[PDB]
């Protein structure tokens, strides 16, 4: 998925937010007062945004990339996304 | 890394011995222990490897007043193990105090195999809940190996005592041990006697000698649950990645178990998945429903059929379950084992978080409460009175399991944005 530029152009940002998230939570195992909660809310809202954008991009059309969707959508929580 | 197993209780020592018998039939060794040249497989996570040609299983064999361990000696597997750890009550508190007074030498036995191997991953506790000799002592060592080592994983093999009402002290014991499993274990594999007895009466004609049959059923389960670790798969072939997928909430770590051959004494994947979802092929006994399921396959499985099969359950409306997250049903594939006679080639597993078991818990939370009103069924043991003079630790454990029941009842609904 490197020739298809939109899905690549959002999955890279999913990978960018993950490193920041795991580095952020490891600093304080107690409460977060270095404005980490401020970035946590921003990160979860931006993650929901980017995930819905890539879900619209996936919906070429190889059976594998469309096939991945139904595993996560078994619960139908990408049903309202 | 390597995983150390600890078995206590007479029933626990029996099923551990039968489990090692099943793995000696599995692995490339003889019943004396000597290597067979017919054999892919790894014998390192459960077997210490010398060159004494008798690979010693990584089991810690502790006991109180050995009776059935003599029957363990009179066997051809007495050359499989001799780590010299056999040492000579009735309640949770008496067994807890008896485990308290001798903690140094049994913990020296623990430190022995801890220093024996260099890599360490997990401790499996083979234990029966409210079993007498197992209860108290097992909860004590459970507290101690979690307190001493916070970098390792704690798994438990545990059966549930249910006889439909006799032991009057069992709800106290199970209540305290459930507190200790929730706070001193990261994952618990839960079984009960009643559903396996029901399935055993379904397949065979048995009423009295049930114990000898259900042990075989349990051992088939515990070998099956370890086939993905002993034979190299690529998904959850370590304990840590396996448990990391199964816990959506840190109070919920109890795993439902099933097995698709109900009797063993052609198939496509949608068939065994649909047979798998049935409650009769399940081994553990308002709307109550799964949070997340992992199913593991073992057999001659074509890869594209599993995708169609998962699509089939999606179209069936067999998914009448609805938690609050998109964490979904899970398929995994491992191979069927070679090197032994293998009948019923394709067989299944499930590892699932189901809240129906909370009903089982509240039955204990019913019974103790009734006895708490009567105050004639605590049996007033002297070490029990000295260990707790007011018996408020059982009340605090009742408070903790009541919060556990409320968290279960919140986890059932799609509304867990607030704490339950």
């Amino acid at each position: 998925f490197i020739l298809l530029k939109p899905v690549f152009h959002c999955l890279n940002e999913i990978l960018d937010l993950c490193h920041s998230f795991c580095s952020l939570v490891s600093q304080n195992l107690g409460p977060l007062d270095e404005r980490g909660a401020a970035q946590l809310s921003i990160l979860v809202k931006g993650f929901s945004r980017q995930s819905s954008l890539l879900f619209k991009i996936l919906s070429h059309q190889i059976n594998s990339d469309l096939a991945q969707l139904l595993l996560r959508l078994d619960y139908n929580k990408y049903y309202t996304q | 890394r390597e995983i150390i197993t600890l078995q206590l209780g007479q029933c626990g020592n029996q099923i551990g011995f039968e489990f090692w018998k099943q793995l000696c039939a599995e692995h490339g060794i003889s019943p004396e222990g000597i290597v067979e040249e017919f054999a892919t497989d790894r014998k390192d996570v459960f077997f210490y490897q010398a060159d004494d040609e008798h690979y010693i299983p990584r089991a810690v064999l502790l006991d109180l007043e050995p009776r059935v361990i003599h029957s363990i000696l009179n066997s051809p597997y007495a050359k499989l193990y001799n780590p010299e750890n056999i040492y000579l009550g009735n309640n949770w508190a008496s067994g807890f105090s008896q485990g308290e007074k001798i903690h140094e030498d049994i913990f020296d036995i623990i430190d022995r195999e801890a220093d024996g191997s260099d890599s360490l991953e997990g401790f499996v506790l083979c234990h029966s809940i409210a079993g007498g000799t197992g209860s108290g002592l097992g909860s004590y060592l459970l507290e101690r190996l979690n307190d001493r080592y916070p970098k390792k994983l704690v798994q438990t093999y545990s059966v549930f005592p249910n006889q439909d009402e006799d032991v009057v002290v069992q709800p106290y014991n199970s209540l305290l041990t459930l507190k200790r499993l929730t706070q001193n274990a990261d994952c618990v594999v839960v079984l009960d006697n009643t559903a396996l007895n029901r399935i055993a009466t379904d397949r065979l004609h048995i009423q009295n000698p049930s114990f000898s049959q259900i042990n075989q059923l349990v051992s088939t389960i515990m070998s099956a649950s370890t086939t993905t670790l002993r034979y190299p798969g690529y998904m959850n072939n370590d304990l840590i990645g396996l448990i990391a997928s199964l816990i959506p909430t840190p109070r919920l770590h109890f795993l439902m178990t099933g097995y698709t051959p109900l009797t063993t004494d052609k198939t496509t994947v949608l068939d065994v998945m649909r047979r798998l979802l049935q409650p009769k092929n399940v081994m553990v006994s308002t709307n109550h429903c799964y949070i997340a399921i992992l199913n593991i396959i073992q057999g001659e499985v074509d890869p594209t059929q599993v995708h169609k099969s998962l699509q089939r359950i999606r179209e069936r409306k067999l998914a009448n379950f609805i938690p609050w997250g998109p964490a979904s049903i899970q398929v995994a594939l491992s191979r069927k084992s070679p090197y032994l006679p293998s009948a019923h080639r394709v067989s299944g597993l499930m590892m699932a978080n189901h809240t129906s078991i909370s009903s089982l818990f509240e039955r204990t939370c019913r019974q103790y409460d009734k006895l708490r009103k009567r105050e004639a069924f605590l049996e007033q043991f002297r070490k029990e009175d000295m260990f707790k003079d007011n018996f408020d630790e059982m009340d605090t454990s009742r408070e903790i399991v009541q919060q556990l029941i409320d968290e279960y009842h919140a986890a059932t609904r799609p509304d867990y944005i607030s704490w339950g």
